[PDB]
RNA sequence: GCUUGACGAUCAUAGAGCGUUGGAACCACCUGAUCCCUUCCCGAACUCAGAAGUGAAACGACGCAUCGCCGAUGGUAGUGUGGGGUCUCCCCAUGUGAGAGUAGGUCAUCGUCAAGC
RNA sequence: CUCAACGGAUAAAAGGUACUCCGGGGAUAACAGGCUGAUACCGCCCAAGAGUUCAUAUCGACGGCGGUGUUUGGCACCUC
RNA sequence: UCCUAAAGAGUAACGGAGGAGUACGAAGGUGCGCUCAGACCGGUCGGAAAUCGGUCGCAGAGUAUAAAGGCAAAAGCGCG
RNA sequence: ACCAAACCGAUGCAAACUCCGAAUACCCAGAAGUGCCGAGCAUGGGAGACACACGGCGGGUGCUAACGUCCGUCGUGAAAAGGGAAACAACCCAGACCGCCAGCUAAGGUCCCAAAGUUGUGGUUAAGUGGUAAACGAUGUGGGAAGGCUUAGACAGCUA
C-alpha cells in the first residue's frame, strides 16, 4: 500500500581487471552466483567469491563448451 | 531504363549527406556477383522518373558508372520515413547465368465481373501483393496475372491456384507454405 | 621538427580536462607562442583543445 | 475503448518521445493510408472520434485497419490537493506517435472517395497527417 | 596419408535432417548365470564365465545447404568535444560508428600413442 | 531487554489553556502582490445531425487548437 | 531482492513493486548411483485429468522459505 | 449462420522484457615533454562548513505547468570587478599589484542620440513584416522539376 525500503547496496562488482598482479589470496570478483567460474589457479570460496591462490596475472578468458567465462591466472 | 552514374570517392556520414543538400545527389553501390563492390552517385531526379514507372524493380536497366556498361536489377530502396524521398540504391550485377531471385508485382486482371459479385455478395479483398520469383535473367516476369472472374462465394485463392510461367519458381511453395492471394466475401 | 602554438582563448570557463592539456604544453596566457617537439603524443593534446590554439606552424 | 485486458503492471514513466519511426511506415494491409508528419500522443478517445468519421463517409464496403494502439497508462491528480502524497490514478491511455507512423489504412474504395475521407478523420486528430499510395 | 581403438585441442562455417556404407582385425549386439556380484520386483542396468552368430540395430566414414549457424560492402540509428536554431525536438564543423537486412558461405580443422598400409 | 522511536536518554511518564508569558522566524501558514492556468471565462476549427424539405436563419453531439488573468487552485520569492 | 541508477562502486523523493523477526539431528558430511516439465498413442470401475507401457523431448521442471543472479563435476532426485 | 485454443504467414510495443549492442566513463602497465619548482603520500598543530542558488546536458514527480521539488555530472555566483544583452547576483567575453593625455584585439558593433562604413556585390520582402502566437484559411509573391491540351483552332466570352 506504501512503499519505500530499499536495502543497503552490498558493494558488488569485478575487482583485479585484464592485466593485474596478484597477491597470494586476493579477491578477484564479488559474485552473486557464478558469473565467472573457477579458471587455472582460482579458488571460489562459500557464496561463489573467486580468490586467487598463487601468483600472475589475471586472464578472463571464454572457455569450452557452454560458452563460460573462466577467469585463470597466469604465471607471466 | 537508362540511367547514368558517378564514382564517389568520398565515405563516412559528414560526406555522405552533403551529397543530399548541395549537389541533390544519391548515392549508391553496385554489388555483383565476380567483381568488388562500387559506390556511386546518382542524382535524385533520374531515380525519381525510374521510381515512378511501374514495372522498372522487377527489370533489367543499364547503368553508365563513367563510361562502364553493365546490366544492373535493383533489389533495395532504402527511403526517407518522415517526408519521403529517395536515399542510397544498393543494386546488383546480372551474370548471364545465375539464380537471380527478386520481385514482381501482380495485377489481378479480370474482377469486374466475377460470380461471388454479380450473384452473390460483392467483395473481393486482395491480401498479399509484390509476390518474389526465382528465374533465370533471361525471362525476365515483368508481372503474373491472376483471374477471379469465375472464383465463386466463400472461396480463397492460394499460390498454388495461379501459375508461373515458363520457367519461373515460388521460393514460397519451396517451404511448406502455400499462402493465400485473394478473397471473396460478403459486405457489411 | 617541431610546430609552434598559440593561445588564443582564455582558460577560465573551460573543463577541467582542457586546462591541463593547455597546461601540459607549457603555455600560460593569451598570445604566448612556445615551440613544441613534435611527437605523436605531443599533438594528441592539440586535437583535444584544437579550439583555444592557432596552430600557424 | 481501446486497451490492454490485463496488465503485468499498473502505473508507468513518462519517458521522452524520440526519433523518427523505420518501422511502421510502410503501408502493409491497404493501398491507401494516413502517416502522421509531426510527433505527439493519441488519447484513446480520439482515435475513435476518427474511426467513426471513417466508417460512415464509406458506408458502402471496404476494409478499415488501426495500426496504433493504445498501452500507456497516464494519470492525473484530483483538484485541491498538494504534491507529493503518493501518486494519481490511471485516468486514460495513450499511443505515441513519431513521425512517418501510418494510423489508419483503406482499400477497396476511390483513389477520391478515401482522399475526401481521410480530411474527415484528420480534423480530428491532434497531428499533421499527410496522404501517400502503396508501392 | 589411408584402418580401427583410447586420450585430448577447438566449441555449430564443427549442429540437425535425409541418403549411402563398413567387417571377420577392431567394435557392437549375442549366448548363459551355476562361480564374483546385482535389482526399493526383475542378469533391464550392474558384474562374471565365453566365442555359437550377426553388422539388423548401434557406431564410424561417405554424399546433399532443404532447416539451422556464420556473414560482407554501402547506408542508417545513436554518441564525445566545439558552436547553432523556430529550443517538450533537431541542425553545422569534427572524431566515432552499430543492430536489422542483402551478395554470399558452411556437411569442420588438428595433436598423442597403440595395433594396420 | 517486539530496549520495534530497532546506534538503544531513566529501574520507573498522560493531557488542557479563548487567563496566558519569555525568546525567536517571512528557514514556515492565514489577508493582498508575484510566477503558473489544471479549473474558470470569452472564442475558433471539422459537421453527425433537426430546423416537415434544406448542416451553417438559428442551434450543433463526437473531438481539436488558442486568448484573457476574472475564481477554485498549485508553489512558498517579498513582509512576523 | 528488483526498478528509478546515466554499460565500474556509490546515489534522493510521503517515487513505483514485493518479503523477513524462521525452519532442519537430516533438509548437514561423504561414497555410489539416476534424470525434468509437457504433449501424444494404447490400456479395466478414474478420465479434461491418478497408476502402467510407449515414442516426442532438448529444463519451458525442480531449489524448506520473497524476488534477483545461478545450476551436467548437475548446486535437482534416491541409497549406504 | 456466432464463437474459438493450437499452428503457419504478414504486423506493432514495455522502467520493473533480452538472441544482441556502441560512443564515453573507469581500472592496470610502458614511455616523451611540460608543472613555478613543485605535482603525490604519511604523521602532527589550527580551523571554518554540514539553509545553498541558477544555467546547460541526462532523469523521477508535476499538467514532459511554475524563478515548483527531489537526484547524477560540468560551469558561474556565493567569495570577481571590467566590456556586451536599453537598465539585468547565476547568460556571452575576460579574471583588477600600482602609474601613463601610448599601441593592437575579444564578444558586441559602425544614419543621429553614441566611439567607428549613409562601404562594395547578388537577389528577396510593401507589411512598418522586421519590432510577440496555434489549429486553420487564401488567384500574395520569388524559385524549382515535371505534366494536361493547343494554329487540325484549345481556353474565355459573344450566338443556336
Ligand atoms: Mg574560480
Ligand atoms: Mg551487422
Ligand atoms: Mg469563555
Ligand atoms: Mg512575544
Ligand atoms: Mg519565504
Ligand atoms: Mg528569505
Ligand atoms: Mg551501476
Ligand atoms: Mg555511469
Ligand atoms: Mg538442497
Ligand atoms: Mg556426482
Ligand atoms: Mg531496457
Ligand atoms: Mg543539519
Ligand atoms: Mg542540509
Ligand atoms: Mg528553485
Ligand atoms: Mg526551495
Ligand atoms: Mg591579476
Ligand atoms: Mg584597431
Ligand atoms: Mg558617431
Amino acid at each position: 500500500t506504501r512503499n519505500g525500503r530499499d536495502s543497503e547496496s552490498k558493494r558488488l562488482g569485478v575487482k583485479l581487471f585484464g592485466g593485474q598482479a596478484v597477491k597470494a589470496g586476493n579477491i578477484l570478483v564479488r559474485l552473486r552466483g557464478t558469473k565467472f567460474h573457477a579458471g587455472y589457479g582460482v579458488g571460489l570460496g562459500k557464496d561463489h567469491t573467486l580468490f586467487a591462490k598463487v601468483d600472475g596475472v589475471v586472464k578472463f578468458e571464454t572457455k569450452g563448451a557452454f560458452g563460460r567465462k573462466y577467469v585463470s591466472i597466469v604465471a607471466a | 531504363f537508362i540511367v547514368n552514374a558517378q564514382v564517389r570517392s568520398d565515405l563516412g556520414k559528414g560526406a555522405s549527406r552533403r551529397l543530399r543538400r548541395n549537389a541533390g545527389l544519391v548515392p549508391a553501390v553496385v554489388y555483383g556477383g565476380d567483381k568488388e563492390p562500387q559506390s556511386v552517385t546518382l542524382e535524385l531526379r533520374e531515380i525519381a522518373k525510374l521510381l515512378e514507372n511501374e514495372a522498372a524493380f522487377s527489370h533489367v536497366i543499364a547503368l553508365n558508372v563513367g563510361g562502364v556498361k553493365e546490366t544492373v536489377l535493383i533489389k533495395a530502396l532504402q527511403r526517407h520515413p518522415a517526408k519521403g524521398f529517395v536515399m542510397h540504391a544498393d543494386f546488383l550485377r546480372v551474370v548471364a547465368d545465375h539464380k537471380l531471385t527478386a520481385h514482381v508485382p501482380l495485377h489481378f486482371i479480370n474482377e469486374e465481373v466475377a460470380v461471388g459479385v454479380k450473384q452473390a455478395g460483392g467483395e473481393i479483398s486482395h491480401t498479399i501483393s509484390e509476390v518474389e520469383v526465382s528465374c533465370l535473367p533471361k525471362d525476365l516476369p515483368e508481372f503474373i496475372e491472376v483471374d477471379m472472374a469465375k472464383v465463386e462465394l466463400g472461396q480463397i485463392v492460394h499460390l498454388s491456384d495461379l501459375k508461373a510461367p515458363k520457367g519461373v519458381e515460388l521460393v514460397q511453395l519451396a517451404h511448406g507454405n502455400d499462402l493465400a492471394v485473394a478473397n471473396i466475401h460478403a459486405s457489411r | 621538427a617541431t610546430v609552434k602554438v598559440t593561445l588564443v582563448k582564455s582558460l577560465n570557463g573551460r573543463l577541467a580536462n582542457h586546462k591541463a592539456c593547455v597546461k601540459g604544453l607549457g603555455l600560460r596566457r593569451i598570445n604566448h607562442t612556445v615551440e613544441v617537439q613534435d611527437t605523436p603524443e605531443n599533438r594528441g593534446m592539440i586535437n583535444k583543445a584544437y579550439y583555444l590554439l592557432r596552430v600557424e606552424g | 475503448m481501446l486497451q490492454p485486458k490485463r496488465t503485468k503492471f499498473r502505473k508507468q514513466m513518462t519517458g521522452h518521445n524520440r526519433g523518427l519511426a523505420h518501422r511502421g511506415s510502410k503501408v502493409s494491409f491497404g493501398e491507401y493510408a494516413l502517416k502522421a508528419t509531426s510527433r505527439g500522443r493519441l488519447t484513446a478517445r480520439q482515435i475513435e472520434s476518427a474511426r467513426r468519421a471513417l466508417t460512415r463517409h464509406v458506408k458502402r464496403g471496404g476494409k478499415i485497419w488501426i495500426r496504433v494502439f493504445p498501452d500507456k497508462p497516464v494519470t492525473k491528480k484530483p483538484l485541491e490537493v498538494r504534491m507529493g502524497k503518493g501518486k494519481g490514478g490511471v485516468e486514460y491511455w495513450v499511443a505515441q506517435i513519431q513521425p512517418g507512423k501510418v494510423l489508419y489504412e483503406i482499400e477497396g474504395v476511390s483513389e477520391e472517395l478515401a482522399r475526401e475521407a481521410f480530411a474527415l478523420a484528420a480534423a480530428k486528430l491532434p497531428l499533421a497527417t499527410s496522404f501517400v499510395k502503396r508501392t
